């Protein structure tokens, strides 16, 4: 089979930036190849074909070239629906083979977390466990810290943090972070306190509440 | 021929001679020629989608072939123009073919870094398709034959053909050839391969153009003596009561006289003009053009048959697939602006070829009567007819210069319809290759099919003489005939010279009719 | 990013089992051109070719996959499908039919996917829960509210809101495997004027253990 | 840095519209000699070069402009035109036109340059905010003042002050780009002695929008 | 087309200093290669032509030499009308191609910034806004920092910070910047301050003003 390696893993851009993506095959192609955007949840749509040819309703902006083994697309001025990952695929013989691919995060400025905490409900209490969650919403740069103390002192296992994918519109990031501990050790502590620690600032953003205020 | 490594397989010639009554055209350029289709043989087909009328399906090879089926690959502007000067017609006779110092490079593109060095050993093979077994690729107005300007080095084209398709797919019947199945002769470098052909009998182009036009032929002094039907009915106090009368044709008659032969034959075109303005706005560009239809696909009708571009006074006219067109060196491949390109025009055959774009004559339709009006309708499409006679489209220098007559059960008047000479078996096809280098190969065996070769390519230069036969002019025409000129007036560039950044350019197509003979 | 056609399927399949999908085209009909293919991406991320159908019913197959793959085509129903038996974990993917504009080049319209799980890992419903204000002060303008979706297996939960302002700001956490079980969360904000006011429901529904668990928050 | 030769022509232009600049020159005759050429400057910085007219009248023209410009003359005038259709927002761009020394070498003198902006996005005027101290204490030997030009389009504006000192240090500041219009300010430093008493005023020009706002401090 | 590069993108240099800029083409140009100058808001001007002729009226400091791909630029001793960019240009063939441009900051000694800030104006504030600005001038190195504070805590959003190109006469630095908040939320609050940091010190030069002052 033919490999192909694409260049950049991953890419930050902002609408109306230029952006290069390389993709290389292990053998001569004969530009045979094509590219595709796919955004998050989404599937894959044919932006070129044959190096070179856009296809059909595809924007200007695109363009491809390349020959041999070395391709190459370029996005003249990033648009807000040019967010997505790219991927070169060669059809030059079976079976097709496809690049990495190269994810191209089209979103900004430095946006504090708005930071929620939430204690165990009801209904989870009732079947033993006790989870606690912190929302940190809308925020940027994507890199942020959470930790979790339990009456002073921090808290290190039972912990799930995901992140979403950089919002389509105004290009920020969410996170989620809970804290599983058991209903009887939980009932064996009052405060619950989760600190957000990220760049648009020195001290953390801290939520808490105290288990017995109910 | 054979020798060395440091021994130059072949000289540089590249004159051309006049000897009175023939000309020989020698003219040798450097070549260079890659490794196509990774060297495989692909199938090829249309787009399934694609509107049928441009279907298709056959094969790609990674063979390479040549062509110098164009004037101007022989013939240099100044050459050209003594020729077609003082020549009522002209045809090729014989040629001469050879390649040689060859010589193959690898290129190696080791991280970031090329580095190209000399293969020695290995090797490039020709081979000639002297038996026709191939399907005729040249003469299909193909672009990859030689450059014009001596000095510039070329590229050489891939060999591709096509065979029968019902749609997108292949139908049985369609032949698949394979370039190996024949004997390539094998060149190393210090190793030359040359070649000679020599024509059929095939009829001087006629390179002069007509003083006398088909109507306007005979004697003006004398009236003939045949009658025609002058007036039908005639007066009668108030009204006309018919009445035939004949009169004997004369001078002031002229368009009434009798004669002797017919124009040639025609298929209406559409008229288009130069000036923007007059054309109607819309697209007929395809809906509107005059074409023709085999298994249900409608193909265009492009260099139609010959036919003249414009009545008198309209060189602003000109059919929709008429006449031939180049590009102004540079012009890109699509819907390019007019202003990008060079038209060529036909006016000198007027004399006998209907015009292009004007009905052949009009035939009488009814049969009249007392209570019943004499019918009448214009003739879009005639075919031969008898006493027909007629010219041939003009050759341009920058044009084909041959075609292969297909191998048909019937022919009519061969002449290519493109323009050029018709030949049944024409220059052979001469193909190229680069015998493929199998690049490290793996110490356990495995049966499969080589895939992981050395990267490499060739070049090395090529030469193509040329005899060329001629029929000097005879006309015993007093006054001066038209002669193709240089302007004299300061221009900012020569034609047919090197800009300020070395780069040759044909200004204007060069016809071939300046001469001027009777009909 | 864009596209059309539509596949359809088991969400989860047990392992030795055979995984049968379907693709419906509109738009299009499957004989007359094109060839259309199945492609399937792992979760990571790479894109790998299966193989493709012909208009004229000629199938080619990828050869790591080739022994046990069959794809077949119903032109009258305009559907065409793909059969992969001795499935494997490996096979988890969400798998994607595309149409080929064919001869010269390649994918033209492809399908929303669908995901396929390959697990025995039993398949488990999630526990949701209802994620409401644990502070001692009463919001401000907004409120942000959420709903915890708990231990679910085969992937692939959707969290649905319903709140009484027809503004909300909703936030889906992607889901993460802990402990061979999946855990996801979702928020939103509506107006402090709308909650407690109007009421907030979250619906979760889990195709694989044909699940859907509404939640109302307070 | 330093040359001669002059630009007109409209600093907007809506998009699928044509563009047409004409360059008049001084102190020489667009016949007898030398090439008039056209070349543009993208915001970011590159030069490129769109063609040009010989003092013959043949023309030249960049290939990947060459289907949409066409460069003509009128030397009755002494000018040099550009037309350049179907205009995009790639086109925005400073459009120069220069002499080319030729023969030999090229570009002898260059003009001003003019910016010729492509939007339809909707040319807007900037609101024009004066900025005087805000503190607790009078000044002491100097006082610095502002204006800020904020969200218009178009890019270009020019702030003109007017003060009672015949000496004063002003500072343009950048315009910059957020959410798809343009900010700016300016700020003009005079001796505390002649500002209160006597009137500073910015006059700010936005020809796109044939606008004209002088705001006077204090 | 023939493609240039040019080497140093940006360098900085004071009166009287030599300085060397570099330009090497895709294939041979033949020293059919042209130097130009453009200074801030201003067209280019010829230096020198046919790679070593100085065009008329350019003082003896620069000189050109190259010959085939590598060509170079030298100014011998810098001079205060020498601040501005370079470009390299190619007329061996069309189309004429240009360097990307090597930027040339002649202007110093170290100056910390003269600091103002100023409130929302009459004008602004009817329309329903709220802008905050603080002019930063004359200072040198470049680098330069502004926090905003409203009553004592940062705000990182609805910020716009634009330095000037390097004073032609002086070679100092200067930067606007603007807090743009609604008139809303502006009146929520009392003193607002912005506080530069630069290498000049290590504590920043802090202003502000208190919103009920008037």
């Amino acid at each position: 089979d033919i490999q192909m390696t694409q260049s950049s893993s991953s890419f930050s851009v902002s609408l109306g930036d230029r952006v290069t993506i390389t993709c290389k095959a292990s053998e001569d192609i004969h530009n045979r190849l094509a590219w595709y955007k796919q955004k998050p949840g989404n599937a894959p749509r044919l932006l070129i074909s044959g190096a070179t040819s856009l296809e059909t309703g595809v924007p200007s902006r695109f363009s491809g070239s390349g020959s041999g083994k070395d391709y190459t697309l370029s996005i003249t001025s990033l648009q807000n629906e040019d967010v997505a990952t790219y991927y070169c695929q060669q059809y030059w013989i079976g079976p097709f083979t496809f690049g990495s691919g190269t994810n191209l995060e089209i979103k900004r400025a430095d946006a504090a977390p708005t930071v929620s905490i939430f204690p165990p409900s009801s209904e989870q209490l009732t079947s033993g466990g006790a989870s606690v969650v912190c929302f940190l919403n809308n925020f940027y740069p994507k890199d942020i810290n959470v930790k979790w103390k339990i009456d002073g002192s921090e808290r290190q296992n039972g912990v799930l943090n995901s992140w979403t994918d950089q919002d389509s519109k105004d290009s920020t990031y969410s996170m989620s972070s809970t804290l599983t501990l058991t209903k009887d050790e939980y009932e064996r502590h009052n405060s619950y306190t989760c600190e957000a620690t990220h760049k648009t600032s020195t001290s953390p953003i801290v939520k808490s509440f105290n288990r017995n205020e109910c | 021929g054979a020798d060395g490594v440091g021994n130059s397989s072949g000289n540089w010639h590249c004159d051309s001679t006049w000897m009175g009554d023939r000309v020989i055209t020698t003219s040798t350029r450097t070549w260079a020629l890659p490794t196509y289709n990774n060297h495989l043989y692909k199938q090829i087909s249309s787009q399934s989608g694609a509107s049928n009328d441009n279907h298709y399906f056959g094969y790609s090879t990674p063979w390479g072939y040549f062509d110098f089926n164009r004037f101007h690959c022989h013939f240099s502007p100044r050459d050209w123009q003594r020729l077609i000067n003082n020549n009522w017609g002209f045809r090729p006779k014989r040629l001469n073919f050879k390649l040689f110092n060859i010589q193959v490079k690898e290129v190696t593109q080791n991280d970031g870094t090329t580095t190209i060095a000399n293969n020695l050993t290995s090797t490039v093979q020709v081979f000639t398709d002297s038996e026709y077994q191939l399907p005729y690729v040249l003469g299909s107005a193909h672009q990859g034959c030689l450059p014009p300007f001596p000095a510039d080095v070329f590229m050489v084209p891939q060999y591709g053909y096509l065979t029968l398709n019902n749609g997108s797919q292949a139908v049985g019947r369609s032949s698949f050839y394979c370039l190996e199945y024949f004997p390539s002769q094998m060149l190393r470098t210090g190793n030359n391969f040359t070649f000679s052909y020599t024509f059929e009998d095939v009829p001087f182009h006629s390179s002069y153009a007509h003083s006398q036009s088909l109507d306007r032929l005979m004697n003006p002094l004398i009236d003939q003596y045949l009658y025609y039907l002058s007036r039908t009915n005639t007066p009668s106090g108030t009204t006309t009561q018919s009445r035939l009368q004949f009169s004997q044709a004369g001078a002031s008659d002229i368009r009434d006289q009798s004669r002797n032969w017919l124009p040639g034959p025609c298929y209406r075109q559409q008229r288009v003009s130069k000036t923007s303005a007059d054309n109607n706005n819309s697209e007929y560009s395809w809906t509107g053009a005059t074409k023709y239809h085999l298994n249900g696909r409608d193909s265009l009708v492009n260099p139609g048959p010959a036919m003249a571009s414009h009545k008198d006074d309209e060189e602003k006219f000109f059919p929709q697939s008429g006449v031939l067109i180049f590009g102004k060196q540079g012009s890109e491949k699509t819907n390019v602006d007019i202003e990008k390109v060079m038209i060529t025009d036909e006016e000198e055959i007027r004399t006998t070829n209907p015009v292009a774009t004007e009905q052949y004559g009009s035939v009488s339709t009814n049969l009249q009567r007392g209570n019943r009006q004499a019918a009448t309708a214009d003739v879009n499409t005639q075919g031969v007819l008898p006493g027909m006679v007629w010219q041939d489209r003009d050759v341009y220098l920058q044009g084909p210069i041959w075609a292969k007559i297909p191998h048909t059960d019937g022919h009519f008047h061969p002449s290519p319809l493109m323009g050029g000479f018709g030949l049944k078996h024409p220059p052979p096809q001469i193909l190229i290759k680069n015998t493929p280098v199998p690049a490290n190969p793996s110490t356990t065996f495995s049966a499969a099919k080589f895939a992981s070769f050395i990267t490499q390519y060739s070049t090395g230069q090529v030469s193509v003489e040329i005899e060329w036969e001629l029929q000097k002019e005879n006309s015993k025409r007093w006054n001066p005939e038209i002669q193709y000129t240089s302007n004299y007036n300061k221009s900012v560039n020569v034609d047919f010279t090197v800009d300020t950044n070395g780069v040759y350019s044909e200004p204007r197509p060069i016809g071939t009719r300046y001469l001027t003979r009777n009909l | 990013s864009d596209v059309q056609l539509q596949e359809s399927g088991p969400d989860l399949v047990k392992p030795s089992q055979s995984l049968s999908l379907t693709c419906t085209v509109t738009g299009y009909s499957i004989t007359s051109g094109y060839t259309w293919h199945w492609i399937r991406q792992f979760p990571g991320n790479k894109q790998e070719w299966m193989g493709y159908i012909h208009f004229s019913g000629y199938t080619n197959y990828n050869p790591s996959l080739k022994s046990r793959v069959s794809i077949t085509r119903d032109t009258s129903k305009n559907q065409f499908f793909l059969h992969l038996n001795s499935v494997t974990t490996e096979d988890t993917a969400t798998y994607y039919c595309a149409r080929g504009d064919y001869g010269y080049e390649w994918f033209t319209y492809w399908g929303q996917g669908t995901l396929v799980t390959v697990s025995a890992a039993k398949t488990t419903p999630p526990s949701v829960y209802p994620l409401a204000p644990g502070c001692g002060d009463t919001t401000g303008s907004s409120v942000t509210l959420g709903c915890l979706v708990k231990g679910y297996f085969p992937e692939s939960v959707t969290v649905t809101w319903n709140s009484g302002s027809l503004s909300s700001s909703v936030h889906t956490f992607p889901a993460l495997l802990q402990s061979g079980l999946y855990t996801m969360s979702s928020s939103v904000t509506v107006p402090s004027s709308t909650w407690p006011s109007q009421t907030v429901t979250c619906s979760v529904a889990h195709p694989a253990s044909s699940t859907t668990v509404d939640k109302k928050l307070e």
